[PDB]
């Protein structure tokens, strides 16, 4: 009868899975960027 | 909060939603099938369902091991670990003691049956069964087929075989000794004959004669002991924890019913469909929300409250049924008079039947529960009882009197010498005063009828309702001018010439492509009629058949005809109750004219209800 | 009643797992600096050794 209550926590639920996703990603980007940087630091430290 | 599942029909979903929001359940919104799927059971859940039915199962396999099942309405809420460790000790003591109990019994019938023969041939050849020089082949015969069997042996095995016999009391085991390696022959000889060999099961049957003889013997005293004992035990079990069982059965089997329920409403197999969210305190609160006329009425109420059609309550019916029920009863010498005493042991308790055992506890033929259910019903029986010694009074206004009719109150020879409800006059007005409410019944189904089709919103069903109604009129009409022929009658005559229009001029708005079906629309009126003739006179019927009962059917009457009559009159109880049964039967059959054809009743051939006569069953 | 607050319910299980793995995002640079380390701590062992080594051979050489 009321489309209202099922349609607006599909809605709401969806925002939460894909807000999950966000920084999941957000994440492992930056890990690796902050590994890949260290790592410089001990190339242009070692030959130095 | 709590969240809380609800489910109900699409036709109810108001009457459905206004119930459970006064009831505790707040914030009630609806949810269509397609929101409902992707809820269904994860494999967790699906695991602890296969497991509480292996709970209810095996308790009900135990419950019946041990003794009797019984199911009560008191579960005992516990874990899956709980219930399971209290379930494993006792199922493994039951099984352990039944299949000793098994073996016990089976060898008790095979050792009662074989003993007497083996003792027999034991002795016949007593110490030559484990010779092997000597062959013993043992064998039953008949008297009759002794003859037979010596002649084919004699032929077959020369005059160096020995036939030898004992009896046992009826036929002869008889036991044939030869030769070792003239075995083939031996046994050749019997086979044409049609006789073979006896071997019993087991080891007993390869045993020598002798040692299977005396262990035979053994076996037959030493077990009827030990039987008792393994029964004693086991009883004693079911004593102590049938009650652990049978609280386990109903604990399991609620969880089971939860975990279907929610499998149902995920595939979307209720059509109407809420959640809301009740607070813990809230959550009891959502489930929690003249005696003859009161009392089945107040039970009915739940029925008021769930409607399904254009129907209207299916309440009118118990009023109807009570005068024409109580007038089935008429009599007042020996057949009211002795069907009072009925009424008592069904409304107390009586040990005078065995399958019946204190009703006063709720222990009789039907089930306990059952028992309990139709106390009602029992004190329904109780109330037609009293009422039918008024109307026993009522039909002693017809018979006795001292000076109307030809019997008094009570002769000084015997009570009751001949009847005086032989009078014409007499009969006719009791059958035409029955029949004027069946009549009232005829207008009051046909009149709700029409309603029904009004607010159900059906025109076709209106049109044919009211129409139908038309025809009654006719029908009195026309028995009026016959009954009163035309010094009475002649006041409808011509009425009745029009009351024939209106029977088909209402009907034929909707159309109809059956117009003759109309005739058994008719069929329905004439049978109220009948029906209420045939409860006054197959009712006066009843009492007529008690005048070679309990009253003059020796002699000319006479002081001796009092105590003599008796010898008939106990043979006749049991043919009267059995014939009147048949006439109290008559109110459900008439209700059942009007209920299952919509007369402002719920039924109509077939659909979900029960018929008014299983309501009654327990009410 | 619980709707918007329905989904709160869901957004803390998977707020558990979230955290979880910045408990593994952290596990994984602490191997990842113990690694960048030892990688230096030979560097600085095996050139202390052709320090050691280059004076002697001079010393003998002189």
């Amino acid at each position: 009868g009321l489309i209202k209550s099922l349609a607006e926590k599909e809605k709401q639920l969806l925002e939460r899975l894909e807000a999950a996703k966000k920084e999941a990603e957000e994440r492992v980007k930056r890990a690796e960027a902050e590994a890949k940087a260290l790592l410089e630091e001990a190339e242009a430290k070692a030959k130095a | 909060m709590e969240k809380l599942v609800l489910a109900g029909p699409k036709g109810r979903a108001k009457e459905l939603l206004q119930s459970l929001q006064q009831a505790g359940v707040v914030h009630l919104e609806t949810l269509r099938p397609e929101a409902l799927s992707a809820y269904q059971l994860s494999p967790e859940e699906r695991a602890e369902l296969r497991r509480w039915e292996a709970v209810s199962a095996g308790a009900e396999h135990t419950l019946s091991l041990l003794g009797l099942e019984a199911e009560p309405a008191r579960p005992f809420p516990e874990g899956l670990e709980a219930a399971e460790k209290a379930l494993s000790p006792i199922q493994a003591h039951a099984e352990g003691l039944t299949r000793q109990k098994q073996e016990l019994e089976e060898e008790l019938a095979l050792a009662q049956a074989y003993l007497e023969p083996l003792e027999r041939l034991a002795a016949l050849a007593h110490g030559l069964d484990k010779s092997p020089f000597l062959r013993v082949i043992p064998f039953l015969l008949t008297e009759k087929e002794l003859p037979l069997v010596e002649e084919a042996l004699r032929k077959a095995l020369e005059d160096r075989y020995l036939l030898a016999h004992e009896a046992y009391a009826g036929g002869v085991p008889a036991l044939v000794v030869v030769h070792r390696k003239e075995v083939d022959q031996a046994k050749a000889a019997l086979s044409r004959a049609g006789v073979a060999e006896l071997r019993l099961p087991g080891a007993l049957g390869e045993l020598p004669l002798s040692e299977a003889a005396r262990r035979l013997k053994e076996r037959a005293e030493a077990a009827p002991r030990e039987l008792s004992e393994v029964r004693q035990h086991l009883a004693k079990l079911a004593r102590e924890s049938a009650s652990t069982l049978q609280s386990l059965w109903t604990r399991a089997q609620d969880e089971v019913a939860r975990l279907k329920a929610l499998e149902e409403l995920a595939s979307g197999r209720f059509g109407f469909a809420l959640l809301g969210y009740v607070p813990v305190k809230a959550k009891p609160k959502v489930e929690e929300a003249n005696p003859p006329w009161v009392k089945p009425f107040e039970l009915l109420v739940s029925f008021l409250n769930t409607p399904k059609y254009g129907t209207f309550d299916p309440t009118p019916v118990v009023p109807i049924f009570f005068p024409f029920w109580f007038g089935m009863i008429v009599g007042d010498i020996g057949y009211a008079l002795l069907f009072y005493l009925v009424g008592r042991w069904l409304s107390g308790y009586v040990k005078r039947n065995e399958p019946l055992v204190i009703d006063l506890f709720a222990l009789k033929l039907k089930p306990p529960v059952l028992a309990k259910l139709v106390y009602i019903l029992n004190w329904m029986v109780f109330w037609t009882v009293v009422w039918g010694l008024i109307y026993g009074e009522f039909f002693g206004t017809f018979l006795e009197h001292l000076g109307v009719f030809g019997t008094p109150e009570h002769p000084g020879l015997i009570p009751i010498l001949i009847h005086r409800i032989d009078t014409a006059k007499t009969a006719n007005l009791l059958i035409l005063l029955s029949v004027a409410f069946g009549v009232v019944m005829v207008f009051a189904g046909l009149i709700l009828r029409a309603y029904l089709g009004l607010k159900h919103r059906h025109m076709a069903h209106f049109w044919e309702g009211v129409g139908y109604l038309g025809g009654l009129l006719g029908i009195l009409a026309l028995a009026a001018s016959y009954l009163g022929n035309l010094q009475a009658g002649w006041l409808s005559a011509l009425m009745y010439l029009g009351f024939g229009v209106f029977l088909l001029s209402v009907v034929m708005s909707s159309i109809w492509l059956m117009i003759p079906e109309i005739f058994t629309q008719a069929g329905h009126i004439l049978s109220h009629i009948r029906i209420y003739a045939v409860g006054a006179a197959g009712g006066i019927l009843a009492g007529l058949l008690t005048d070679v009962g309990f009253a003059m059917a020796e002699r000319l009457g006479l002081i001796g005809v009092l105590l003599g009559i008796v010898v008939a009159g106990v043979l006749h109880l049991l043919i009267l109750l059995l014939t009147t049964l048949g006439h109290m039967l008559q109110p459900i059959r008439l209700i059942w004219v009007e209920f299952f054809t919509k007369f402002g009743f719920y039924e109509e051939n077939g659909r979900p209800y029960r018929p008014f006569k299983s309501v009654r069953e327990t009410q | 009643k619980l709707e918007a607050i329905l989904s709160q319910e869901v957004e803390a299980e998977i707020q558990a797992l979230l955290q979880e793995a910045e408990a593994k995002a952290e596990a994984v640079k602490r191997e990842a600096e113990e690694k960048a380390k030892a990688l230096l701590q030979a560097r600085e062992r095996a050139l202390e050794a052709q320090y050691r080594a280059a004076l002697r051979r001079a010393e003998s050489a002189g």
